């Protein structure tokens, strides 16, 4: 009954959404960090026993 | 698809009591079984892949108009998901449940003369898997106790050792045995492995995969009943209760 | 009396009786629509230098995402369509496509499965029989245009009767030299070059004077109800692709040079009305098969 | 022994070896795309009672505004397309279009220029040779549907050998009367009206009885890789226009009644694979030539 | 006239139809991957001076930690792999392993059970038939390199026909002395030591002169699609290990010297394409078995 | 690679004056020039692709020891980028530049008996594009004016009308013609995908096209390292030993 109008004209430069593009790109940096961290722990700490 | 999703003796037997016999039969003419055919499997080969049609595929096939054909269609529906083409059976028989046909004398069908050797041979048992064999042995056990042929059922199992090893343990007249049984009878379900949208060479495997991918779509659709979310919306008659038992058991 | 007949009208093999219900015809209709979009997306991808339009169209068609090192063959929809096409062609072809698969693919798009919205004109000329007296020679050649060569060796003029069946709507006869043709128990008019005949009129008698041979070129047009999406050019290409791909190699079947001859031959048989309905569905399926194969090719 | 050969398979002339690289292929694909837009723009201009859609399309195609007094020819793109068509047909054509002109014309639109992402079916029937014994007459007529008329005048039945080449996919034979055909060193089946054969199977022997002549009608289908924009209806019409316009009027060349016969004849020459790729490019060029000339007659 | 055939090509027994679907194929791929880690854990143990790497590898393979009072067997996956191999060899073998157990074991590692992403070369030479006339002795010995001994005690030269099937891709023939060989209805060339031929071409005629015996050695190469993890050396060792352990001991089946003979013999059956897919999956299972049993003898 | 990028008559003539004959010749045997061969093009066909070898492919081939062989090697270098294998040419000829071999009398080579029609047939002028034919005619005209056989050049042009249309419009003696020439003779240039072409000539030409962008930047430092302390070979001073076999 009280639907709010949503506009994103200022967010779009032509057909490109800058904020969404930069935010998605940060997952590539996180992916590199995850792989580097897992490999370092496996090298420093070998097979683990409890 | 619904019948193939049952994973326990309780659920499978409960489903057979609810469903009528018309689900077991099909009104599509299909083709004939035991025929050598060349099918097209282009994802793997350019030529035509040979195979043999059987009664265990999930496609409707023409069936004989006798009691032998009716029982083969019921077991085919349980172990494959589709039945055969036996028309003009009669509305009196088609209204009754699959369980009632299998284990009640009131229906009027006479199944005493049925031999388990040819039925297993015709419903090709060398091509079944472990889950399919268990369901067939359930149907044989239900029929045997209907006509008082328990001794014949035991001798048949003793002749075939592998069938005896996987034979479900339950007495058709007792509900405590169904509750205690812990066999896994599910042919379709949510897969732990990676299920892809690819074809399989055999007719049986391709049809089985179609049911498996179909169950995943149905599992995530709106027709599925999520008990953890809407258990208070089901009616009281069909709600899960431990006191619940099959009629006459 | 000697008898001659068209080669393509001899012994029409039976057609399939499966996947002819409402759901199956809906599935074939959906397959044609999605195959057409697959061809268009491949063009849009090429003029745009981006694989996005093609990937999206293939994802709708195959319910899977394309991946390198895996050959794009169309997925489960292509497998079902190919085996269904075989079943339509002959009654010896197996039915190996489960009903749950047909229903699942039919729901992928919302199109009507009605196969009788429109019509189409088919050009095969049916010559059921040509009967000639003892001292005459008759030869029939062709299906799109039939050339009937008649030679009279005896002294007197001969009478040759032509039967064109009851299915074709019009038949036009043109002769190398002017000739006389009239219906049974009717006077023969002056020699003319052309005749327009309705095959339901009855057997037609043509006088063959002694001398040089007379050749008659026959052209016929018949109308068959087809879905509004039916395209004759695409169907013929799909018919040739299916024959070359080897999926019409079934036991005890007849082979035809075009879908035109196939549908007319089935029409000129007992229970020909029911065979034509199945053949029309196979024609639309062949249209889907052609478009899908061109979009995703093999070497 | 007598030999009978299809007329359209005799002595295929060498095709041009120019304008078949990636840049030249892109130019042909660009020309087809812009020629198609030229046709659609003319229809839009007529429907909308305005000349704006056509002026934009003609300007992109010809790099010049249309003028009422001047004639509409298509500009340099028309001349380049006309010249490459001549070069594609024969090796003796001048081939006088500069490379710089082609590169600048291929940069107008973005196309891959790939001529191997689809296929088309060509219906010409190849009959390389028909071997007949003495006292037998064999005549072959037709290229889209071949009729082989055979007459036996000897004492006994004759064996007539058919060779359909090694390229065609399937051949369907329908006779005037039922007849017998079998492969070499194979028993003959019962008389039948129809036969479906693979030309790779080998030479086929036909038993010809003494008496009335036997006519065999042949139909063949062959698959050839073509671009996705290939249209057989447009290619065949463009082929006729180019012949009428004199683009193929070169010395020491053969002539064909259709593009289907041209490509199949070049396929069956010695090392015919060398020529199929160039012939397909000519077909796409003829597609663009058709659409351009119909929009802008000259 | 006598006929001779290869011994290993006679009467292939039917193969199993279970454990072919995607889940079962992924179980075999997981078993191969995890069994490989078991072997490599030995070298890690030598370098690390401790048994911890082996304990980790066995715990993942068997779901249970190794014990010193128990003989290491492999647990559920070892039992599942053994029973699944039995089902593959014959249709008479029971399918004992449940589906649920297969899915649970298939979820241990991430793999794709694609068995059509590579190929392998199989060297078993198929001689379907060798037809010789009277007064001629022909003996076929060998399966990987077939030696055919030919003696002509007759007055004149004899013609002997070879049939190598329609499956093998190439066959190379090397004779003790130069001999003449040609296809059917072809002229014979000068005597040569070596011939390379395609079995699809047709039956081959070899001229046998009267005198000393002529021996021909046949080597063939066939391409069969196999998963990328396929290793012929490991598969061959697994075949011998399984036969020794009695996994193939079942009534009404045939016995082969190597996996090379088993797969080629099945491929030359009435419908050999149906059995090739199952045989390849048996190969991967055997490769897993050889690694698992060498690390954990029992 | 450098000779193919020249797009003007001025640049092509300047390159030939700087380049010695050594880079026009090659030291690799190669194969027989004209031969019907089957080559593998797996990007398109499973079967082997038929083709004919020639002297226009950028691959070394055997050439005889005569003036005809030397001329053919020079023209092939200009129109294709790779020369031919002429055995034991000699120091005196190798140190001379390409232009002096074509246009000067001090080289010691007689070229008065050259037949232009035979050379074009041997170089397979039919399978040449517009740019390659122009370069061949430049070399022919230079030789024609060097030996005074200007009439024979016109007779050859009259016999080949298509070549007469695209013939260069420069007179070797005059310089105003070279300055004002407007021909485009570039074969390689900065723009194409990393793909394979069917023909041997087309594939080899595309290899030069794809490698030109990389060659534009990498050749500068690698070259300068080679001749950092090396005496130039072109017109090298020597005792003028002998010219054998010519």
């Amino acid at each position: 009954f009280a639907l709010a109008q949503i506009n994103a004209d200022d967010e779009f430069i032509g057909a490109i959404d800058k904020e969404s593009a930069e935010y998605l790109d940060e997952y590539a940096t996180l992916a590199r960090d995850i792989s580097n961290s897992l490999t370092l722990v496996k090298a420093a700490f070998g097979p683990l026993e409890r | 698809m619904d019948v193939l999703s049952k994973g326990s003796l309780k659920e499978l037997l409960a489903h057979l009591e609810k469903t009528p016999l018309e689900e077991a039969i099909s009104y599509r003419i299909g083709t004939v079984p035991y025929q050598n055919v060349l099918i097209s499997r282009n994802e793997y080969y350019n030529q035509l892949y040979p195979d043999t049609t059987s009664l265990i595929d999930g496609v409707s096939r023409e069936g004989q108009r006798n009691v032998n054909g009716l029982i083969m269609s019921i077991i085919s529906y349980v172990v494959s998901g589709s039945g055969h083409y036996i028309p003009n059976i009669g509305f009196m028989l088609l209204r009754r449940s699959i369980l009632d046909i299998l284990t009640k004398h009131d229906t009027g069908l006479v199944t005493n003369n049925l031999n388990y050797g040819i039925i297993a041979r015709n419903l090709t048992v060398s091509k079944m898997n472990c889950e399919q064999r268990k369901r067939m042995l359930i149907c044989f056990k239900l029929l045997a106790y209907k006509d008082g042929n328990q001794n014949d059922y035991e001798i048949y199992l003793n002749q075939n050792i592998p069938l005896k090893q996987i034979a479900p343990n339950f007495i058709p007249g007792d509900m405590r045995t169904v509750i205690h049984n812990q066999d896994q009878l599910a042919i379709v379900g949510i897969p732990a492995y990676r299920l892809t949208q690819s074809t399989e060479l055999s007719i049986r495997d391709d049809n089985a995969k179609s049911y498996k991918l179909g169950y995943v779509d149905w599992y995530n659709s709106n027709s599925f009943l999520r008990e953890r979310s809407e258990f208070n919306l089901i009616r009281l008659k069909d709600r899960d209760t431990k006191y619940g038992k099959l009629n006459g058991w | 009396a000697n008898r001659a007949t068209s080669a393509f009208l001899d012994n029409p093999h039976p057609v399939g009786v499966n996947y002819v219900d409402e759901g199956s015809r809906q599935f074939v209709a959906v397959a044609e629509l999605l195959a057409s979009k697959l061809i268009d997306s491949s063009r849009e991808s090429d003029e745009s230098n981006s694989d996005v339009p093609f990937v999206q169209a293939y994802s709708k068609f195959a319910d899977d995402n394309p991946r390198h090192l895996r050959v794009k063959t169309g997925g489960k929809m292509a497998n079902a369509l190919t085996n269904v096409i075989r079943s339509y062609y002959s009654i010896n072809a197996p039915a190996i496509v489960p009903q749950v698969e047909i229903d699942r693919l039919a729901s992928k798009a919302t199109v009507s499965g009605d196969m009788y919205n429109s019509y189409a004109i088919f050009n095969s000329v049916p010559i059921v029989e040509v009967l000639s007296p003892a001292r005459t020679t008759v030869s029939i050649v062709g299906s799109d245009r039939a050339d009937v060569t008649m030679l009279n060796t005896g002294a007197g003029a001969a009478n040759i009767t032509f039967n064109f069946g009851q299915i074709a709507e019009t038949v036009i006869l043109k002769g190398s030299v002017p000739f006389q043709l009239a219906r049974l128990n009717q006077p023969m008019p002056a020699a003319r070059f052309t005749y327009k005949l309705r095959p339901l009129d009855g057997p037609f008698i043509v006088v063959l004077p002694v001398g040089n041979p007379l050749v008659i070129s026959a052209t016929a047009a018949t109308r068959i109800q087809v879905p509004l999406a039916f395209n004759k050019a695409l169907v013929e290409s799909g018919f040739q692709t299916a024959m070359n791909d080897g999926l019409f190699d079934i036991q005890n079947v007849n082979y035809y040079s075009s879908f035109d001859e196939f549908i007319i031959s089935q029409y000129h048989a007992q229970d020909g009305i029911n065979r034509v309905s199945t053949c029309v569905i196979l024609g639309l399926a062949l249209q889907a098969y052609d478009q899908m194969r061109r979009a995703l090719p093999v070497r």
